[PDB]
């Protein structure tokens, strides 16, 4: 299982623009 | 490029009928105290004789459960459950299109990086609500990796959905 | 020129008796996190002997339903439904004028353009509440056009309205 | 039917002052 | 000179027993989105064996009714009604002083003139709660004139008050 | 050095089963309008066929009672009571580890000294929730002195705790 | 009867300091 | 009994860093 949110507080990423 | 669902969908979610729509995040920041709310705009005359044009009425989106306070870091699918206290309780597939109404959706929060507060408004007219559809997922859980495809942000497919009014569906359920 | 109803009205809306008043928008901006709230100022002595002069009590305007969080882009008619838990439950047309009370109305929100927060307060004395009236509409839906007439912003007409106390009206209804 | 609010977010207008 | 009640009072208000305290305004401004809240600080060991020292618990002051959102323009007397769900439900006059507890009171709001936000905290220890007293009024309604006497802001007099626990008072009431 | 609990604990508190975690304060300031909230992240497929990956659902932490509005001046132990409406209602000790879920915890408030607003996010994966433990106290009440030991901020000990699902525990209780 | 609050929004006064 | 919070508003102290 991989996190959605990390202990420190940062999330897990996207790809757009 | 923008971040707010174009069309809205209605279909089943664990038996109950629901009005759904997606809501986009921000690339360059996290939103604090973010809150999603939704009004129902529609004229109606009181049996009393007074005609209120564009009367507004609030739409359950988790106020009571607190589920309207969003943790937005990835596109979310706001889901309104259509209950007795829903303005769509008595509306069925064939009934939908012939409704003179509109749904306004409002997103408020204080941006972190910018230290400013935002409000992103949007709407849906009767001819913009899609009955019997669900949103294409946009979050794949790759090998040790979660990723979104904003190319499918608006993409919606068709699903088997009864053409009955929420009220009627609950009436058959009793029998 | 200003934007906040002068007088308040009381009349029927789908059977129930309601205390109504209009609330104005801002020309130069949209208000975020806008909230309407209303207090009831009125002295009363507790049977207990203590006399509280200008005790205040909150007035239902959609707190529970969340309908007190306004989407203000056009003049709105805030409508208080007069129920068991209304301080006017026992007040009738002939009873009204002889009440030593006052209604304060408070509007809070964060302005967008100005990036500042506002609070517009206002009041209504017993001799400023109009029994048996409704607000003139100020939003016409012209051919592909919605428009307001702030010339009729305060304009109010008279409507057939029983001169009974909300409580009494509900007592007859039972019979 | 004409909108009250537009997709982008802007409303539909008044006449005063 | 300051604006926050020193002692707290407990006495009757329309039959029900209530814990009261005054809260001061600001001379140089109005407070927007003002909210009064109050916590109960007191150590307690769970029958379960775990001892929580200074556990905190919220204290009803109008959250549900919305009456905790203050319109502060004049000293107000916040009144907690002592009900089943009050931490004082079982506390009586003679029981009071021997309680190892404390009440924290917190006032939050955004100042208008200063465009800043405030938080005024304060407390009351068991030996600072006065049983059987009421606050001296500080708002006289002179001839076409309302006025406060901040000289009587803290002044409190003694009133006839039964020395029973809120629970007991309600038990006799049944008989 | 940081201020937010690492692991979470589950054990008994006055009969009821509870999910607990600590939350740290700020040395250099007090937080106004501080609010703790917690979401439950976990994928689930509707019997209806739609598979929602990482659907989120709110977690009771005092919203209804208002006990989610924190008075943070010292480390606090947020305690979720596991009831019918808890997503853990049916989860038991042996059931815990094999759950594909995650708990996000979010703390919002406006800092006083800095005049800015904060949001401290954090999470707990199934393998980070400790069943049958309680937090070591970190607040000793010395002779006329209250003091914290942030050396024990994360320290947790083991306590006797039944390995039954909250639902089951309540079912035996009936018998 | 005298007002507590005036239509414009201003209150009715005190005496302290 | 010693206070957790003082009338003026200040709390009672810690030891860290
Ligand atoms: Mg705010």
């Amino acid at each position: 299982i991989q996190r959605y949110v990390r202990k420190d507080g940062k999330c897990n990423v996207h790809h757009g623009n | 490029t923008l971040v707010f669902s174009t069309h809205a969908v209605i279909s089943m979610r664990d038996g109950k009928l629901c009005l759904m729509f997606r809501v986009g995040d921000l690339r360059n920041s996290h939103i604090v105290e973010a809150s999603i709310r939704a009004k129902l705009i529609k004229s109606k005359q009181t049996s009393e004789g007074e005609f209120i044009p564009l009367n507004q009425t609030d739409i359950n989106v988790g106020y009571y459960t607190g589920d309207d306070r969003l943790f937005l870091v990835s596109p979310l699918i706001i889901s309104h459950e259509i209950n007795q206290q829903s303005p769509f309780w008595e509306i069925s597939k064939a009934q939908l299109p012939k409704e003179e109404l509109e749904i306004v959706v409002i997103l408020e929060g204080m941006v972190e990086a910018t230290g400013m507060t935002c409000q992103a408004r949007s709407s849906y007219i009767t001819s913009e609500i899609l009955w019997g559809y669900r949103f294409t997922p946009v979050l794949t859980l790759e090998d040790g990796f979660y990723e979104v495809d904003y190319n499918s942000f608006h993409e919606t497919y068709e699903t088997s959905t009864p053409s009955l009014s929420a009220k009627e569906l609950a009436e058959l359920a009793n029998r």
